[PDB]
């Protein structure tokens, strides 16, 4: 995904 | 020490359990919602030492599946030592709200510099398995991601590596 | 708690070593190797304990030259690091048979098979894990036929701690  | 417990059958003749071959043992892979299997307490990752006092040694995933279903009865009994493999971390969000990692498929994939996750040392091929007390085993990563995005600083999680 | 980090400070011997091999895992960095009677070993550093800092530095994505470089140029009289006790670890105790077998194979210091009805079927042994352990001993770098006689010489109680490899 994108940072989380 | 390993507990004992003992499952109920559904009316389907079904307990609500995957179990998976790793390393010569056998594992349980996915327990489904209000099942006999969750009503018992197995989680994903508990390793299962025996079924009906027979040694899970060596089985295969399709032996293991087809024990559960020849069972005799209503009732299977199961030694079960419980998640062998977890570890569980502790990480707090940052003034911008990021804990620091990427995942895919439910999968830890990398570690961003100078974040709480670096710091307090999340690993890569590790699967996610609770996040806050919330089992995500099963859940799509967009739901995953949001548990993530809404969370309170305080981000606990229980990871596993990925066998 | 026990599942948190300890604090050691080390001291590099005369030699300039604290008897340290550190590896990038999952990136992490996890001990390989200590030697025997160094700093390492005196502050009770084992083969896969969890490095997470390093002189208040996060270990993070470090590759194992790195961290090899890290140790080498570090300022010898004080190295901090911050420990994670061995995650993943598992200690099975099994039962020598009329045979003298609790009932495994193994391979390069690494489980790779289970014997049917014997005593490390009966406690869930697993294969492609590291034989840290024995009855207490560290047995990380012996060759397999010395990790044989530490088995074949035991008393009949077996104790392993193994990690998954």
């Amino acid at each position: 995904d994108s940072v989380f | 020490d390993p507990r004992e417990v003992i499952l109920c059958k559904d009316q389907d003749g079904k307990i609500g359990l995957r179990l998976k071959s790793i390393d010569n043992g056998i594992f349980v892979q996915l327990v489904q919602a209000n099942s006999p299997a969750s009503l018992v307490g197995l989680r994903f990752g508990d390793q299962v030492l025996q079924i009906n006092g027979e040694n899970c040694a060596g089985w295969s995933s399709d032996k293991a599946h087809k024990v559960l279903k020849q069972a005799f009865g209503e009732k299977i009994t199961m030694t079960i030592r419980d998640r062998p493999f977890e570890r569980t971390i502790t990480m707090h969000k940052d003034s911008t709200g990021h804990v620091g990692f990427i995942f895919k498929n439910g999968k830890i994939t990398s570690i961003v510099k100078d974040s709480s996750a670096a710091r307090n040392g999340l690993l890569t091929e590790h699967n996610i398995c609770e996040i806050n007390g919330q089992n995500v085993i099963g859940l799509k990563d967009s739901q995953i991601a949001d548990i993530l995005s809404t969370s309170g600083t305080v981000v606990t999680i229980t990871i596993m590596p990925a066998f």
